[PDB]
DNA sequence: CGCGTACGTGCGTTTAAGCGGTGCTAGAGCTGTCTACGACCAATTGAGCGGCCTCGGCACCGGGATTCTCCAGGGCGGCCGA
DNA sequence: TCGGCCGCCCTGGAGAATCCCGGTGCCGAGGCCGCTCAATTGGTCGTAGACAGCTCTAGCACCGCTTAAACGCACGTACGCGC
């Protein structure tokens, strides 16, 4: 109501639209709106965090890419699209009665895909990718070939041992892989796919301290939590402090546990990941207690996979943009097998079945899934574990080549094959 | 299948929650008022009773039989059961010491 | 001063006494863990009647519990006995 | 019985009001144990046994 | 036999070391803690056990040296919490000095005086760590053990209170000085946007605090946020590894949390909680679980204290909730053991 | 001795006549041979001849005197 | 109805309650003095109760959120006994 | 051989009831006023009780025998409890 009294004034060229908060008209203007022409409050920023990844289960966007609220939404018709627009902004910005005028358009292209910029008073700024790339974004030295040693790693809530396989992909030498884990399927993945090399605890909330002091020195802890309790898409999720979000809490313990003292300059780098769809004071408390601020990587530049993540860590010129190589397969069709048609170019875990095979919907063979997040093929095919099962596995699973793209400077750091 | 039905458990505890939540009377007026007349008609005939003390007599008496099922729900409980029965009426009062 | 503090005189409440107790009582059979829960419940009865007679006392300017102000702190807390003046 | 009405978003105690008050109490509830407030009701207070259920197997 | 243990020294000749001066035994299983001596074995084994036990009537429940019951005395100076006995002040220094020491409440002890020579007591330098080697060889428990602050090197307490003040507490306690106000406690309702770099500015830390919130449920933040935010601003307060300095913690549950949220508290404070129960008016009052490593905290628990009563107690204090003051009386005795580390204000 | 004990929070250095005590005997004892038959009641009641502290919690909770 | 544990029974030990003396002394109990504290009576007034009034705190009505409650279902699956 | 049936987890969707939120209305409680009788003040007597003193009763303390009973250990079968 104020908000739209007000944006008569900013078309009367009596305010100016970027000295005013396009998201819910409020007057303290800090930042710029990342995508359009437009101020930004801070409250609406942190909404913006939390909002713009966030996807419902038909494959859109949960809520409007503007304001981030808004109660009905206008989906996108154009391919590879999941965004939505609330009718509010729409009848705003662009104009009275554009929003019903796009419910009834059939071939409807929402205006962040249309190959026109100009939209009324909606103006999109060309370099969005790469500010938006920039709103969300102890030193060791290096050590000398001769002085490099085979790497330790813990890895916490390990589920299908995907560092190790990335770390053996790399030809890094492994003297130890110990693996916390409670699924009977993925503590039989590791010992089948690694020989036995794999030492399997058990409960993570059974690792203690002097587990940990006499398991050898780790030069590298690595580990994704439960992400059922902390995605907010969830509506009976139980928030960071209660259910399962809470053994994110353990996975800080034995980082602090595995973490060398001040004054010891040996190598040692850590790795944390979650979902996007994380909370605001989740996310925030996370950030805060992991003591640096999130990198946020995308599976889509290098994976085939719409999997936006939040990767805490150390690992030197995590920053840098995802370079692609040739073994990767940046397409969903060149993952699928022969006879089968990808309906989409990139899955989304974070149309319901993304299979065209002989005129009929199919839904996502396990095999092609597992080549999608990078694994090589028939990893997950070690027991007599259920379909259901293998799907949980791989939907929980790291993406391999964005992990091979963090993991990548450690070959400079111990010893390679 | 479309007459919804609840089970034993819900219905009676639902009311449990509604009347220990409430305090309005629970027995009707004017046959307690008739069975308190009945009852005095044999100590002195022709008695003449006042509101105030009929309604009194309710609050006393509504009291007393909600703390005698209290007991009596536990003499029930002590007894693996949940079903009260008249061994625990009898059980209560005779802890009591009324059994005269 | 000269005064020992009398100290675990509740176990001087012995297990045949509260056998014998219950025997009076009409109890055929006596589980293990009756002992400590019947020396509990007799400590707050007898803090209750000493709480009740030690004031009688104290009101009445003396140093010495009578039978009287026994006697009083019983028929107060409506258990009335007889044998040692009402 | 001023903290059991601003409890129960009134400002004018009702005998519920005293009942609570006096009752919550265990000296009060010592004080009054063989006394009957008029109007009062009981404690909404529920044993423990008679609830169903509302557990998830671990297994 | 106590005048006797005052004979075989100065005239036989012998070594304190040789003769128990807790029951004027003969026999000696070991050498004796706080002071040169020998103990034999069930005084050694009660005398461990007497430390452990926690008392609301006194600062010891038992005699510290002999581990008596009766015949206890208060320490004159306030900054101190020894307690000995009649029996042991009358064997060792001399007879009818007990009695003097007992009249007044303003005489120094033995560990405040300059000298630790009084005729037959004899002081052991840094004898803390002695002590952790006491309880290494036959307590079977190896519970957290800082090293003793001397009284010539004391520092003023710095205090970080988390989600609950306690300066009043504190202050009744003698931990933080009324009238001047340096900041020696800094109370922090919001600690969701504290950062190391916070606390690094806040000055260093020897004692921090946190607590749940009372029974009346004040805020709508789920409890384990208290614990969990308690543990990481912790972990940031504890001195740099490789530094001669105390670091104290103490998180107290008000049974807000259930077993699943009990569990995880007791697993990241690596220990078993401490029930206490409060003076019964009847029945039962309230009770309270505390995780420190303050010494004689762990041995609080009383065994008598059961589960289930706990459990109705717990749920007829939720769903009631008459009073809604946090326990700071309850929690207010767990810090005494501590009054020897820090200096106190009278 | 236990009425000594007992006494000796109330107030110090007080002093028993011996029919006082005798009546806090007879009082005593008639109160837990009442106690045990509602006790053995209790215990009837709930199919079994063993008397448990659960049938002396829920004699002493009839009466009246958790409080 | 099955099972197992824990309580009654019995015998040998030893712990101490009970009884019978003495002592002494703290303290209950009685008696004498007296004085200050409360009953009684007269004056007098202002605080407390009957009566009036007016107005807002709460009872009731109506509508939306919501929230536990009950049941369908996917699948699954294997397994299984038909 | 081989296809059709009961736990298990997982999940949530209709759905009757309940909590919250407003809107209206009413009658009971908060506040004002007269008045009148009970609370107050002043004074006076009379005896209840405070206190000193004495005495002499019983209560506490100690000690030494003496068996009565409390204790402890084995053991086995009857009852508590789970199904
Ligand atoms: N309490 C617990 N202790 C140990 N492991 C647990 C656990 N709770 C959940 N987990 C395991 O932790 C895993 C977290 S999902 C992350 C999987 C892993 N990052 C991967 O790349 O495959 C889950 O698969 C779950 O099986
Ligand atoms: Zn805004
Ligand atoms: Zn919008
Ligand atoms: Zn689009
Ligand atoms: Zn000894
Ligand atoms: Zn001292
Ligand atoms: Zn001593």
């Amino acid at each position: 109501r104020t908000r739209e009294r007000l944006v008569y004034e900013v078309r009367q060229k009596c305010r100016n639209i970027e000295d005013i908060c396009i998201s819910c008209g409020s007057l303290n203007v800090t930042l710029e709106h990342p995508l359009f022409v437009g101020g930004m409050c801070q409250n609406c920023k942190n909404c913006f965090l939390e909002c713009a990844y966030q996807y419902d289960d038909d494959g859109y966007q949960s809520y409007c890419t503007i304001c981030c609220g808004g109660r009905e939404v206008l989906m996108c018709g154009n391919n590879n699209c999941c965004r939505c627009f609330c009718v509010e902004c729409v009848d705003l910005l662009v104009g009275p009665g554009a929003a019903q005028a796009a419910i009834k358009e059939d071939p409807w292209n929402c205006y962040m895909c249309g190959h026109k910029g100009t939209y009324g008073l909606l103006r999109r700024r060309e370099d969005w990718p790469s500010r938006l790339q920039m709103f969300f974004a102890k030193v060791y030295p290096p050590v000398p070939a001769e002085k490099r040693k085979p790497i330790r790693v813990l890895s916490l809530f390990d589920g299908i041992a995907t560092g190790l396989l990335v770390l053996k992909d790399l030809g890094i030498q492994v003297d130890r892989y110990i693996a916390s884990e409670v699924c009977e399927d993925s503590i039989t993945v590791g010992m089948v796919r690694h020989q036995g090399k794999i030492m399997y605890v058990g409960d993570v909330r059974s690792v203690t301290q002097k587990h940990i002091q006499e398991w050898g020195p780790f030069d590298l802890v690595i580990g994704g939590s439960p992400c059922n309790d902390l995605s907010i898409v969830n509506p009976a999720r139980k928030g960071l402090y209660e259910g399962t979000g809470r053994l994110f809490f353990e996975f800080y313990r034995l980082l602090h546990d595995a973490r060398p003292k001040e004054g010891d300059d040996r190598p040692f780098f850590w790795l944390f990941e979650n979902v996007v769809a994380m909370g605001v004071s989740d996310k925030r408390d996370i950030s805060r207690f992991l003591e640096s601020n999130p990198v946020m990587i995308d599976a889509k530049e290098v994976s085939a996979a719409h999997r936006a993540r939040y990767f805490w860590g150390n690992l030197p010129g995590m920053n840098r943009p995802l370079a692609s190589t040739v073994n990767d397969k940046l397409e969903l069709q060149e993952c699928l097998e022969h006879g089968r048609i990808a309906k989409f170019s990139k899955v989304r875990t974070i149309q319901h079945f993304p299979v065209f095979m002989n005129e009929k919907e199919d839904i996502l063979w396990c095999t092609e899934m597992e080549r999608v997040f990078g694994f090589p093929v028939h990893y997950t095919d070690v027991s007599n574990m259920s379909r259901l099962a293998r799907q949980r596995l791989l939907g929980r699973s790291w993406s391999v080549p964005v992990i091979r793209h963090l993991f990548a400077p450690l070959k400079e750091y111990f010893a390679c094959v | 299948k479309k007459p919804h039905r609840y089970r034993p458990g819900t219905v009676a505890l639902r009311e449990i929650r509604r009347y220990q939540k409430s305090t309005e009377l629970l027995i009707r007026k004017l046959p307690f008022q008739r069975l308190v007349r009945e009852i005095a008609q044999d100590f002195k005939t022709d008695l003449r009773f006042q509101s105030s003390a009929v309604m009194a007599l309710q609050e006393a008496s509504e009291a007393y039989l909600v703390a005698l099922f209290e007991d009596t729900n536990l003499c029930a409980i002590h007894a693996k059961r949940v079903t009260i029965m008249p061994k625990d009426i009898q059980l209560a009062r005779r802890i009591r010491g009324e059994r005269a | 001063r000269h005064r020992k503090v009398l100290r675990d005189n509740i176990q001087g409440i012995t297990k045949p006494a509260i056998r014998r107790l219950a025997r009076r009582g009409g109890v055929k059979r006596i589980s293990g863990l009756i002992y400590e829960e019947t020396r509990g419940v007799l400590k707050v009865f007898l803090e209750n009647v000493i709480r009740d007679a030690v004031t009688y006392t104290e009101h009445a300017k003396r140093k010495t519990v009578t039978a009287m102000d026994v006697v009083y702190a019983l028929k107060r807390q409506g258990r009335t006995l007889y044998g040692f003046g009402g | 019985a001023g903290n059991a009405a601003r409890d129960n978003k009134k400002t004018r105690i009702i005998p519920r009001h005293l009942q609570l008050a006096v009752r919550n109490d265990e000296e009060l509830n010592k004080l009054l144990g063989r006394v009957t407030i008029a109007q009062g009701g009981v404690l909404p207070n529920i044993q423990s046994v008679l609830l169903p259920k509302k557990t998830e197997s671990s297994k | 036999g106590r005048d006797l243990i005052a004979y075989e020294v100065k005239a036989n000749q012998r070594n304190i070391e040789d003769i128990c001066i807790c029951c004027g035994s003969l026999q000696v299983h070991t050498q004796h803690p706080l002071f040169e001596g020998g103990i034999c074995a069930p005084c050694k084994d009660k005398f461990l056990d007497a430390l452990f036990l926690y008392d609301d009537d006194g600062y010891q429940s038992y005699c510290s040296i002999c581990c008596s019951g009766e015949t206890l005395l208060i320490c004159g100076n306030p900054d101190c919490t020894r307690c000995y006995c009649f029996e042991c002040v009358d064997s060792l220094v001399g007879p009818g000095t007990s009695g003097k020491v007992h009249a007044m409440s303003n005489w120094v002890c033995y560990l405040c005086l300059p000298s630790s020579r009084s005729g037959l007591l004899q002081r052991r330098r840094k004898w803390r760590s002695q002590l952790k080697a006491f309880y290494d060889r036959e307590s079977e428990n190896p519970l957290e053990m800082f090293e003793t602050v001397p009284v010539w090197r004391r520092q003023p307490v710095r205090v970080l209170s988390l989600f609950e003040d306690i300066k009043k507490e504190l202050t009744s306690l003698g931990f933080l000085e009324s009238g001047s106000d340096p900041g020696q406690l800094k109370h922090v309702v919001d600690v969701t946007d504290t950062v190391r770099k916070d606390v690094e500015e806040w000055g260093p830390f020897d004692l921090v605090y946190g607590a749940t919130p009372p029974l009346g449920h004040t805020c709508d933040r789920p409890p384990s946020w208290y614990l969990f935010q308690f543990h990481r601003l912790l972990q940031y307060a504890r001195p740099k590894p490789g530094s001669p300095g105390p670091f104290f913690w103490m998180f107290v549950d008000n049974l807000v949390l259930n077993k699943e949220d009990l569990d995880v508290a007791s697993r990241f404070l690596e220990m078993e909680p401490v029930t206490i129960p409060d003076v019964h008016g009847g029945s039962l009052q309230n009770a309270v679980r505390v995780w420190s490593n303050i010494p004689a905290i762990r041995s609080r628990h009383w065994a008598l204290v059961s589960e289930e009563e706990l459990s109705l107690l717990a749920q007829n204090k939720q769903s009631s909730k008459l009073a809604a003051k946090w326990p700071t009386k309850l929690v207010k005795n767990c810090f005494l053991p501590l009054r020897e580390y820090f200096k106190y204000f009278s």
